RNA sequence: UGAGAAGCAUGCUGGAGGUAUCAGAAGUGCGAAUGCUGACGUGAGUAACGACAAAACGGGUGAAAAACCCGUUCGCCGAAAGACCAAGGGUUCCAGUCCAACGUUAAUCGGGGCUGGGUGAGUCGACCCCUAAGGCGAGGCCGAAAGGCGUAGUCGAUGGGA
RNA sequence: GAACCCACUGUCGUUGAAAAGCCAGGGGAUGACUUGUGGAUAGGGGUGAAAGGCUAAUCAAGCCUGGUGAUAGCUGGUUCU
RNA sequence: CUCCGGGGAGGCGGCAAAUAUCCUUUGAUCCGGAGAUGUCUGAAUGGGGGAACCCACCUACUUUAAGGUAGGUAUUGCAACAUGAAUACAUAGUGUUGCAAGGCGAACGAGGGGAAGUGAAACAUCUCAGUACCCUUAGGAAAAGAAAUCAAUUGAGAUUCCCUCAGUAGCGGCGAGCGAACGGGGAUCAGCCCAUUAAGUUAUGUGUGUUUUAGUGGAACGCUCUGGGAAGUGCGAACGUAGAGGGUGAUAUUCCCGUACACGAAAGGGCACACAUAAUGAUGACGAGUAGGGCGAGGCACGUGAAACCUUGUCUGAAUAUGGGGGGACCAUCCUCCAAGGCUAAAUACUCCUGACUGACCGAUAGUGAACCAGUACCGUGAGGGAAAGGCGAAAAGAACCCCU
């Protein structure tokens, strides 16, 4: 695999109640990533980038909210979350 | 022609004709003067920064035809005109031809 | 810093740009994690990748 | 009381669909006078 | 489609006119008909849809300047 | 002021255009066409506030409580007024905050406004393999053109396949 | 005789809860039965156990656009002194 | 994003104003020219498909696990090559390579098909009308074009368009209606070839002129009065190859942008002409299923009428310069021309677009449906139908603070 998609699979950590409940409990991290991405993707840039070994990968896709700002009507754009379970305690 | 960012300027038009001032910005067709064109500002407070409202005076921005380049020399308003004075695009008045004053 | 590029070989080039990649990804990390006060950096990284593939396709 | 409009996806798709229109030489038409008059929808 | 390949005639349109002169559209369509033709040249025998007037074009010509000439114009035989 | 269509002067409002005389050209005078567009009356504070079971009281919050929350009683459905799947809808889902508009009354409440959050698959479904009705269809047959039918084939679940 | 499919009588409603309904009775209910999904038939045409019935709340010839500003010896209207 | 040229104090696009970072005289923003990158659908072309989706194969470099990268894989037509039935040579068929086409878009051209309302005070001949509409296809225009043509004082000389001739001569249920030509005056002006191969056209390359894609300089007003504000009053002054237009707190040749004028191009593009090659004209060498005729239709202003002339669906069918076509039934004389093979510019038709300029054209119920986030909201299964909505103030200086709630 190329490391110009490697560096662009992960976009951003995730804050929420219940992503700090999951990595304080179960060593899970929850990250935001490229719609187009897939499960070893994710995986293999998590090893690279993090020098971390995973066990196993949980992806969802959520669709974006239809809004209405003043007079004009937008969509926000579709967004893809990974779980991703570390092995015994790391990171 | 051009009024620059630092020159000194008489108002020839408005409620402030016959006063003196140095330019603190040009933007557009308006120039603000230093000390000229005040208004009073009633400020509302603003929680995240603070800085409790008050009534604050500041600089109101005026038309740029309504300002000139004061000549040293005569206290007079002028004109300014452009010559090739060496290889160096330089501003003149036009009423005597010598260079503008550099500021 | 398209003058200091332009001198460079094509390894280096292509070297600069995998640190730059590396580097962009790791001002990304920064930036979600909210740490970091200065943004003009990302936009520099990512305009220094533009110059490189530039010259890179300039050179070849 | 059943009424007219019984909704269907797949129906109305194979009836109206863009690639049904594009089928015929009158589909290919009416997609013609659409652009011209400017529909930012050209087909369901 | 009626295309007579020897001549190109093909049906034409007019008018069956009545006894009190009412007027109705009509087609005038050609005498064709298939017919296979000996080619000694080739050793075989060559299927014409064509009418009788290309037959009379036909025999007073000879078949081989006939067959020429269409393979020259584009008609693959 | 004049016989009329109308003219003239001036108080108030308004804040930047107007135009004599003589010629010239017209989208040149509205009460009606069950005329067209918008605004507003009368009926009149009149009719009505939409199944099948019904509500009562104490406390809490709140500017305001018959309708919200907690509690004690009463009544109603219980082969559908319960639980679930496909189709269809698309955020209506959960939490915080607000009551101008909506909710046939009020509203602290809401499927209403604003901010955030939420869907995790080798075993569930789809995709995928296989075909029915039928669609399309290299060549081919036919037809003024457009085109019609159809072979090999290729698609097509409402069915078969861990 | 229930579910399911129908619509024979009467009351109510007729600016309705509803542009065809409710309530009390009524008929079929292993069959020429009922029903889901996906297909075929297109306007002088289709389909019809046949009422000129149905063909998107429209049918003795559907709907939309064009000929088109059709024609009307008919009715109405036609503005200052 | 890169490079070239312009320019010199600011700038980080707008609804939509703000703070914050920030970039800039080692030259930013911005303007012109040339390059780099350019996801998916869509003729869509690797197969499929409910457009923006699903699935697959081959080659080459990397790779160690189940990947990446760069390409290629549609159909039809033509050409070369290879392979190859019934069938013995063959032929059909099959395959590889190379080239070309498909689609979209305003009007104008050309061609194939082709109505009805209406008028005739009914209506069928006729009219509407070769109009509306469907289909095929080219160019910057198309088409036509150099006499087997007109004329008749025995003359004129290829096509195309305008004014006359003339509402004339004629056609017509001789109704309603339709409607020429000869001759004259203008616009433009041009002829050249059939296999010893012409004019003209197209693509590439070179040179001489010309015009465009940013830009630079550019004259000359003071006092006084009313006023919130002067460009308005009164007094005088200056420039003018410049007193066009717009803006500035009310009406400005001398306040700003400009105006006449002068000047300007690193790089790229258009046009005219000269010259060097490619193709093209061009499967064509004097025109036989031809001209003419019988039958049924269509077109010519002309409805079969005394119907001359052109096209042909069908049946026939010559002479060939000692020859043949036309001059409005037809015969003789006379006059005129040479069909059955081609190419060719200008005058002519139009505007999706580009730059400049104009209007006794409209000024928010007008003018485009649309001055505003409009072919949107909204209605309909769908083709389709289709709105309303401009204005604070010169400058936000857009009301600090107090009171009722």
């Amino acid at each position: 695999m190329n490391n110009e998609r490697i560096y662009q699979v992960l976009k951003g950590p995730v804050f929420s109640e219940k992503a700090q409940v999951l990595g304080d409990t179960a060593g899970v991290q929850v990250f935001k990533v490229d719609i187009n991405a897939t499960k070893l993707e994710i995986k293999k840039a998590v090893e690279k980038l993090f020098g971390v070994e995973v066990v196993k990968v949980n992806t969802t896709i959520t669709k974006g909210k239809t809004k209405r700002f003043g007079r004009t009507l937008g969509r926000r754009s579709d967004v893809k979350k990974a779980y991703v379970t570390l092995k015994a305690g790391q990171d | 022609a051009k009024i620059k960012k630092g020159d000194q300027v008489i108002v020839i038009a408005g409620k402030e004709k016959g006063k003196q001032g140095t330019v603190l910005s040009v933007s557009e067709d308006r120039v603000k003067v230093e000390g000229l064109n005040l208004v009073k500002k009633h400020q509302k407070p603003n929680r995240v920064t603070g800085a409790e409202g008050g009534i604050v005076t500041q600089e109101a921005s005026l038309h740029i035809s309504n300002v000139a380049i004061l000549n040293a020399t005569t206290q007079k308003a002028d004109r300014v005109g452009y010559q090739v004075i060496d290889g160096v695009k330089t501003r003149v008045y036009k009423s005597t031809g010598e260079s503008v004053a550099v500021a | 810093k398209t003058k200091d590029l332009r001198e460079k070989s094509v390894e280096e080039l292509k070297a600069l740009l995998d640190e730059q990649q590396l580097n962009q990804f790791r001002l990304r990390m920064a930036k979600a994690t909210g740490q970091l006060g200065k943004s003009h950096e990302v936009q520099v990284a990512r305009k220094t990748i533009a110059r490189i593939k530039t010259l890179l396709t300039e050179k070849q | 009381m059943k009424r007219t409009f019984q909704p269907s996806e797949l129906k109305r798709k194979r009836v109206h669909g863009f690639r049904a229109r594009m089928a015929t030489k009158a589909g290919r038409q009416v997609l013609a006078r659409r652009r011209a008059k400017g529909r930012h929808s050209l087909t369901v | 489609s009626k295309v007579c390949q020897v001549t190109g005639k093909r049906p034409v349109v007019g008018n069956n006119v009545s006894h009190a002169n009412n007027k109705t559209k009509r087609r005038f369509e050609p005498n064709l008909h298939h017919h296979r033709f000996w080619l000694e040249s080739e050793k075989r025998f060559v299927r014409l849809r064509l009418t009788t007037k290309g037959m009379r074009i036909i025999d007073k010509l000879g078949i081989e300047k006939v067959v020429a000439d269409l393979r020259a114009q584009g008609q693959k035989i």
